[PDB]
């Protein structure tokens, strides 16, 4: 489960409506909201023995 | 994405051969329909690390 | 005085069927550059 989700928009920074899939191990959630994003954002996971 | 609707078709298949693009035939079932409505021009993906 | 109802006055291009827009940037009605908030040929995107 390396890949998690997707984003959709026209400019993707705090000024246009944007769509977001994130698929966690639990129930997936879809949102359509305004958003601001980081330069290289992701959901870095950590191994737990 | 057509006239205020976002349609996603999905399929999960098992493969046990080379990483290259497989041959053979398989169809995609309709997964979900989203009634949102938005201009879309770009997209990007997210992965866990 | 009911002044809470607004709509759009100039737009770059026509919308699509069932498409929503909440833009608030000032429209450059003229070809001159428009910065900040207020100026000539660029005053306001919406009207009440
Ligand atoms: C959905 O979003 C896209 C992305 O912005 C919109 O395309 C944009 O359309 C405008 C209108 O023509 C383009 O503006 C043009 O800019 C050039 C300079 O680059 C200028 O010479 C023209 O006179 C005009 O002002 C803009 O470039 C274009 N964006 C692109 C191609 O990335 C599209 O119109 C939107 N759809 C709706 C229904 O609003």
């Amino acid at each position: 489960n390396i890949i998690r989700g997707w984003i959709f928009g026209t400019t993707l920074d705090s000024k246009t409506q944007s769509l977001l899939i994130v698929n966690n191990a639990t129930n997936v959630v879809i949102k359509v909201c305004e958003f601001q994003f980081c330069n290289d954002p992701f959901l870095g996971v950590y191994y737990h023995k | 994405n057509i006239d205020g609707y976002f349609k996603i078709y999905s399929k999960h298949t098992p493969i046990n051969l080379v990483r290259d693009l497989p041959q053979g035939f398989s169809a995609l079932e309709p997964l979900v329909d989203l009634p949102i409505g938005i201009n879309i021009t770009r997209f990007q993906t997210l992965l866990a690390l | 005085g009911n002044y809470n109802y607004q709509y759009r006055l100039f737009r770059k291009s026509n919308l699509k069927p069932f498409e929503r827009d909440i833009s608030t940037e000032i429209y450059q009605a003229g070809s001159t550059p428009c910065n900040g908030v207020e100026g000539f040929n660029c005053y306001s995107p919406l009207q009440s």
